[PDB]
């Protein structure tokens, strides 16, 4: 039956005749057209050209206006006809996207079929302002040990994952997304999460293995991926960002949460760079136009916790920015360093030494607080945080240290048993009930009589016994939510019998 | 994986004899210009009388 | 300063400042139709080979190529306020550009009863019957009492539609309603 | 009325025909649904402006029509706009209704001429034991508050409104120059929670302007002179002695220099604007002490990569008359408010300003806590026997000092429990000139921990055991 | 359609056209010449005139010379019969055998292909060298880097590829030379005739070669890696082969661009590049993949200027590389030869599910032991070398056997050492690090892993240093 398909499209299409507002072409080159005529275009408004390509016009000058290319301009020949569409740029928006990829645009690029979207929504919108917000309650669970102890993350905060090359951003960020399986197949409508992940300038081969590892852990069916690539030209690497809020903010708008990711941010300044300087836009440091504040800030702004009255929606954005040789101090990792809340900083030092997922808890920091744990990570995390602290401030006698105090022998003792229930294998979250055990087990005392070499065999071996021999015990964290006297005690000779006979 | 892969060769196969078929057929219509001319106006009559 | 009376085109550079310095001055003091006159003439009593030579020929002087063109507006028809805009060209060193001028000055004065031509560009040239029925009902079309002028070109690259503009309207039958037949494709 | 000739990016240009308006004016768009004023910058000559925008620019089409309103940007101001939040161009932005006032005043003005400047320094008095004593505040200086976030900086703040309504009776304008819209709702919540802003009655103290983060970067930098309209109000009309409150003055410098490269300037030194000068001089000279009244500045001061020389915090330092600095290790040590006592310091710390009692008593306080913070490495390195006895007593006493700096504070009655205490200011210079002289040293640590003055130290001596 | 030349200012050549304007990327034929100069056109601007870079010189140019089009882009010939044969960036043979004959000409600008085009699979293709298939190994269809600075080895460790790899493997192999010396095509020439690789008798070779080298116009820099791989396209398109592919040097694609720039009216970026670096980058390599119709391996090498990795250059060929090799010069002013820094190497399949759970727990063993010889080094510059604890002057002497068991004598280097080639397989790479690590070893000097190949070798040559006391 297909050819009786391709003869349906072709009597439902539309072939209908129109005016137009059209203006010939003056000068083509390096992706910025010149067009003449056009006296009623709105500032950033789409017009499309004679041959099929689309253009956005950036500059409203007197006598032409500036309008840049979404394709390639050997299609372009001085002499066209730039009609006009008459609308701003607008994407499809809905609960149809999820698991589909999308270009900046909203068209269908992995070939399953066309997106059935009813729904359309302009991408320039305005944050809410003071009075649709509430404060950050709500936790967002990651399933890393080091970020849920330490540097937490609510449900409406943005955390900027920054580092140098090639240290497990892209990972961190891969393995949220996996760990929010098991609350999406459940029946608390309230806990459920979604997932957008956008690629700004990667190669086509690397967002086809990155599907197929969330393929692979049965989590493409809540998300969506808006991939523009390497090869598509410098606006598609502007309009991508701006293209994906406006997805999350349907499922805000909706009393639904949300998640987003802007993998990564620190490729936007670039080919919105080149758009400036082929524009002749004045420059600024490091060529950089004036308006690269400006650009960010009305991007991270649109994640806000809404309140009550307007539906209790969320929206969560995690931007990655890679810095060069670690220098924070350039142009733009310090324009998104001021604009969110907290940063995470893996270094590459700790990457070699052994400490996987490398975060650096000495340089990251969270302002929402303690008020995003829930009630029983925050109480054995608090000491944690101090007692982590307090070996950092002597690492530096470790290396030749035995004439010492025994109060700083046991501080150099606490401090190595607690990095190595920090170390986590890749693709593998954890839920926040076994998370709290594992650091009961270390934090209270059970551990400073096991050598540190097996401090990793003994987490693996006492998490695999609790889930099956004590699954009433984490039934009655997860649903409570805090540690009673009556968990205090259960779970105060649980790793007491385990560690008697461990050693077999 | 057989039947709905290979549909997919000929849904592409039957457009690629198509659209090069129909530019060797309608260059020898002139004596449906006569009439293409003909049509387009009252279109246009039609379109004059809608601004105005 | 004092104020100026706009023109209904509002062209840009530094040929339509000239253009419009003197639609400024014409307008004012109801000339604007003498000028014209005279404008039409002065492009044919500048390409002459006497005259064409040694005014883009820079080595003469500036003082001397005024007086060489001073008597030359004086002694023929002219005396109006246009006899100020020769002198004041060669002063510029601007009278390179008396062509670009005077061709900005037609189609802004062609706008005070003019109507931006049409462009039927489809074929070979067709009957009478076809060519006055689109000429009465664009006609209807402008609604401005202004009598349309209109211009055919022939291009075969069409197939068998044409393409009509009114101004900047630009409505469109042509072939690219084959090229509308991607929705066989992309659905 | 004039007409849109072109738009690039936020960057207007205007064309009109007979009333050219000056500079500094303000024209307001036809045929939008918000209010899109745009600032005249420029005379390009031939009848056209140059505009900074201060909102969205886009649906801008060429050729559309601009009025003009004849004056500046003219904004809501009297006594009736205490308790409310406002934008840049004097909107109501928390949907409370519209502000309703007698009278408005335009944001662009003058400094005060040379002979009504106040020809004497003062001291402000604020009761806090640990300002008003080792670094104090003169009356119509700029105050450089050094500190971020999980010190305990947001208190400190809202207790100093509380103070000066109560001993002086003067309110306060707080502008948020380019600040967060999660950060800038906690602040509104916190101050309700506290008093000094209340949504029944006509007893609030504050009056909120604030210019948020998402906004083009011409509505960032004029945020600092719509609330200083206001505070200029209570000066001019009612003679109080107000307060103003910067937050933070960083991002009002950075937010001048892009303005001043989006109209086409060569960029100066490290990349800031040309007239990084005089834009912190025709904003920190209307904050004066007339003849009329005073306006005093409490300012953030965040230094970009820990470069004390780089041009933005070395402008304007050269304005500034004290510094305060909350140290994060005094707040894990206990004290509150966690004000460092050594790395703070006062110009107007003088024998000839504030007197020779006030002098020799704030003197000794220091260095004292230098003796103890010398002594402090010999102990925790070597041991404590092996010094003095006279030393014994310097180390004894500079813990009593150190814990007779905190102080109960008035906004935290509901929390912690205790009475909030308003110490004047001849009760700390009496209470440090006998902590000194060992008239008080044979009592306890616990009964100067967060007392009020020297009187209820020893009324809470007794309760122990 | 005939066209005049109105200005030629350096490489850039404006031409003012008539009736026919021809559209950006394609070729002008300037008539007059007794050579061939070709134009390929960059941008519009108005009243029928465009603006041209060249290929060749701009000598002798005058104006008025009548230039022809040609309706297409630079079209070179391509097929079977370029194999062994060197040819130009237009398509001329310059090894003065003859014209190419053959049937298929292909334009060099063309598309990338979709998203539903990719492959997805990884192996792992072993070469024989210890410090690349231990700590971060090359994969077939995949794209590799060889980083570092001037004067460390990126020509003789591309070099060694051709020695390895391209004798054994099935299907043909292309290699491009961009901008680099015009000697080192000759000793390119003169190595693939006496190894049989190209023949000059008969129809037996199994190697092409497109060379454009620094004596060219910085316009025909820019052009000759676009010829490269186009006829590295047709391989894996038109053929099924599997296809390899050198490319030395790509940072003079880089660098010709941004010479030409500031002539067609661009304003500069940071330090010094053009402002559409990133796109023509991300433009080229986009076609270097792996689809579903073929497999392109490809390595390439990438000039570092002055040992600076943060250049805006280099810097950006890291999104579009699989594994990096990053070379060093710390490293080769030790001995230590190929000088690979280890710790700065990285790959996309160092995986326990893909190189099993015992490579990869050697791996790791590897670069954690060099880590922590690396904050040793500071304590020993104030204390000694003496003065350490035994627990740890174990630690720096089995991290000086790891340092030096890296080393490996290749075989294109022997006329600078003497020494023999030797190829270590992937079996024993993995047993030759266990056994320093677990103290299998702690009975010999240093000296006795230099430049050896297994580790059978290692005590064969401790024995023959003992004797000449
Ligand atoms: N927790 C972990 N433990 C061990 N290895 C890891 C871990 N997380 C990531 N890796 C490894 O690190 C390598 C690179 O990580 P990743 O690609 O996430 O870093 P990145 O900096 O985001 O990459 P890019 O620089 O391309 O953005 C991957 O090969 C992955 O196998
Ligand atoms: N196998 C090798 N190991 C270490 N160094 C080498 C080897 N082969 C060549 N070199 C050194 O590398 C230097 C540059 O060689 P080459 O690779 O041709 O240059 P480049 O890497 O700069 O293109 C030479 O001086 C030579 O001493
Ligand atoms: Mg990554
Ligand atoms: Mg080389």
């Amino acid at each position: 039956e297909v050819s009786s398909i391709l003869e349906e499209r072709i009597l439902g299409a539309d072939t209908s005749v129109d005016l137009e507002e059209t203006g010939r072409v003056l000068s083509i080159g390096d992706g910025i057209a010149r067009v003449h005529g056009l006296r009623n275009v709105q500032a950033e408004e789409m017009v499309e050209f004679s041959s099929g390509l689309k253009g956005m016009s950036l500059n409203l000058e007197p006598d032409n206006v500036g309008v840049v290319v979404f394709g390639n301009d050997k299609l372009i020949k001085e002499g066209d006809i730039v009609k006009r569409t008459g609308a701003i740029v607008d994407v499809p928006v809905g609960e149809e996207l999820l698991g589909r990829v999308v270009d900046a645009l909203g068209n269908a690029i992995d070939g399953k079929g066309p997106i059935g979207s009813k729904t359309r929504r302009r991408v320039g919108l305005k944050a809410p302002g003071i009075i649709p917000r509430i404060s950050v309650r709500e936790p967002m669970q990651t399933g890393i040990k080091a970020v849920d102890s330490l540097v937490p993350i609510g449900r409406g905060q943005r955390e900027l994952i920054i580092g140098d090359r090639q240290t497990g951003k892209t990972s961190i960020a891969i393995d949220t997304i996996i760990n929010q399986k098991r609350f999406n197949d459940g029946t608390d409508e309230k806990k459920k999460l979604y997932c957008i992940y956008v690629a700004i300038g990667q190669k086509r081969s690397t967002v086809a293995q990155l599907v197929k590892r969330l393929t692979d852990a049965d989590a493409m069916k809540y998300t969506i991926v808006v991939s523009a690539t390497a090869s598509d030209a410098a606006p598609l690497q502007y309009l991508a960002p701006y293209s994906g809020c406006s997805m999350g903010e349907y499922f805000r708008d909706n009393g639904k949460h949300a998640l987003i990711i802007y993998d990564d941010l620190s490729k936007q300044a670039v080919a919105y760079r080149q758009m400036s300087l082929l524009l002749r836009r004045p420059p600024g440091r490091e060529a950089y136009p004036g308006d690269v504040f400006y650009l960010h800030s009305r991007l991270l702004e649109r994640a806000a916790k809404m309140n009550d009255a307007f539906g209790g929606g969320s929206l969560t954005a995690l931007p990655v920015i890679e810095t060069q040789a670690g220098d924070v101090s350039a142009y733009i990792p310090t324009n998104v360093i001021s604009i969110t809340d907290g940063q995470i900083f893996l270094e590459t030092e700790l990457f070699y030494k052994g400490i996987r997922p490398a975060i650096n808890v000495g340089l990251s920091v969270s302002r929402v607080g303690s008020a995003a744990q829930t009630r029983a990570m925050k109480q054995v995390a608090g000491t944690m945080k101090l007692e982590l602290a307090q070996y950092r401030e002597v690492a530096a006698f470790a290396q030749f240290g035995s004439d010492l105090d025994a109060a700083t022998q046991q501080l150099l003792s606490r401090g190595v048993r607690l990095t190595e229930l920090l170390k986590q294998g890749q693709y593998a979250p954890m839920a926040i009930e076994e998370q709290v055990a594992v650091i009961y087990a270390g934090v209270r005392g059970y551990l400073d009589k096991l050598e540190p070499s097996k401090i990793t065999k003994f987490e693996n071996a006492f998490l695999s016994h609790v889930i099956s021999q004590h699954q009433a015990l984490l039934g009655k964290i997860r649903a409570d939510g805090k540690i009673s006297e009556e968990t205090d005690a259960k779970l105060k000779e649980i790793v007491t019998n385990f560690l008697a006979g461990f050693e077999a | 994986s057989v039947q709905n892969m290979m549909r997919q060769k000929e849904q592409e196969h039957m457009i690629r004899w198509v659209e090069k078929h129909v530019v060797q057929s309608i260059s020898a219509q002139q004596e449906k210009e006569t009439i293409a001319k003909c049509i387009a106006d009252l279109k246009l009559l039609a379109k004059k009388a809608q601004a105005q | 300063f004092a104020k100026l009376v706009r023109p209904p085109v509002q062209i840009y550079g530094i040929e339509g400042r000239y253009a419009t310095a003197l639609y400024s001055a014409a307008s004012k003091q109801n000339k604007l139709e003498q000028v014209e006159k005279e404008l039409l003439r002065v492009a044919q009593i500048l390409k002459e080979p006497k005259v064409a030579a040694s005014i883009m020929n820079p080595y003469v002087k500036r003082s001397v190529k005024v007086k060489s063109l001073s008597d030359m507006t004086a002694k023929e028809k002219f005396s109006p306020l246009t006899s100020n805009l020769i002198n004041l060209l060669a002063e510029n060193g601007r009278l390179s550009s008396t062509p670009g001028v005077i061709s900005a000055f037609s189609t802004m004065m062609s706008v005070h009863r003019g109507e931006v031509p049409c462009s039927v560009t489809t074929a070979s040239p067709l009957d009478e019957a076809t060519l006055t029925e689109l000429k009465t009902v664009l006609k209807s079309f402008l609604s401005k009492g202004q009598i349309l002028k209109l211009e055919v070109k022939v291009d075969p690259s069409i197939m068998g539609g044409m393409i009509v503009r009114i101004g900047e309207k630009y409505v469109d039958m042509s072939a690219k309603t084959k090229i509308q037949k991607l929705s066989r494709a992309m659905r | 009325t004039g007409r849109i000739v072109a738009v690039i990016g936020a960057v207007v240009d205007v064309q009109f025909d007979e009333g050219l308006p000056p500079i500094l004016n303000a024209l307001e768009v036809q045929g939008r649904e918000t209010r899109l004023v745009l600032e005249v910058a420029q005379h390009l000559g031939e009848s056209t402006v140059r505009t900074i925008a201060m909102d969205g620019t886009e649906g801008l089409v060429r050729g559309q029509k601009v009025l003009d309103s004849g004056a500046p940007i003219k904004i809501p101001v009297g006594p009736e706009t205490l308790g409310r939040i406002m934008n840049v161009i004097g909107e109501p932005i928390d949907e409370r209704g519209p502000i309703k006032t007698k009278q408005f005043a335009a944001i662009h003005a003058e400094a005060p001429e040379f002979m009504e400047m106040s020809v004497e320094q003062e001291i402000l008095v604020t009761g806090i034991k640990v300002v008003d004593l080792l670094a104090p505040y003169a009356k119509g200086g700029k105050i450089g508050l050094f500190g971020g976030a999980g010190v305990g900086k947001t208190v400190l703040i809202m207790e100093l409104i509380n103070n000066v309504a109560k001993a002086h009776g003067g309110y306060s304008v707080f502008a948020g120059v380019g600040e967060r819209t999660r950060e800038g709702n906690d602040l509104y919540h916190e101050m309700i929670e506290s008093g000094v802003i209340n949504l029944k009655d006509a007893t609030s103290k504050v009056a909120l302007v604030y210019g948020q983060m998402n906004e083009p970067p011409g509505a960032r930098a004029r945020v600092a002179l719509t609330g200083l309209t206001v505070a200029e109000y209570f000066r001019d009309q009612e003679g109080q002695d107000v307060l103003l409150f910067i937050d933070n003055i960083f991002r009002f410098t950075q937010a001048g220099s892009e303005v001043s490269a989006l109209l086409g300037r060569i960029p100066s030194a490290v990349g800031y604007q040309p007239t990084l000068a005089t834009d912190m001089g025709t904003m920190q000279e209307r904050i004066t002490t007339t003849k009329k009244g005073s306006i005093t500045s409490v300012q953030a001061i965040y230094v970009p990569a820990d470069d004390l020389t780089d041009p933005a915090p070395a402008t304007t330092f050269a304005h500034l008359d004290a510094t305060t600095v909350l140290s994060r290790a005094i707040a894990e040590l206990g004290i509150y408010p966690a004000v460092d006592p050594l790395d703070s310091t006062s110009r107007i710390m003088d024998p000839n300003i504030v007197g020779s009692e006030h002098y020799d008593v704030a003197r000794g306080v220091q260095k004292i806590l230098q003796d103890y913070k010398s002594l402090q490495d010999i102990i925790a390195i070597l041991g404590m026997d092996e010094l003095s006895e006279e030393d014994k007593l310097t180390v004894s006493r500079a813990r009593k000092i150190q814990r007779f700096l905190s102080q109960p504070f008035q906004v935290a009655e509901v929390f912690t429990g205790h009475l909030g205490k308003l110490v004047p200011l001849k009760e700390t210079i009496k209470g440090f000139q006998q902590i000194l002289a060992g008239e008080y040293d044979h009592l306890p640590e616990q009964a100067f921990y967060m007392v009020g003055p020297i009187e209820e130290a020893v009324a809470k001596a007794d309760k122990l055991a």
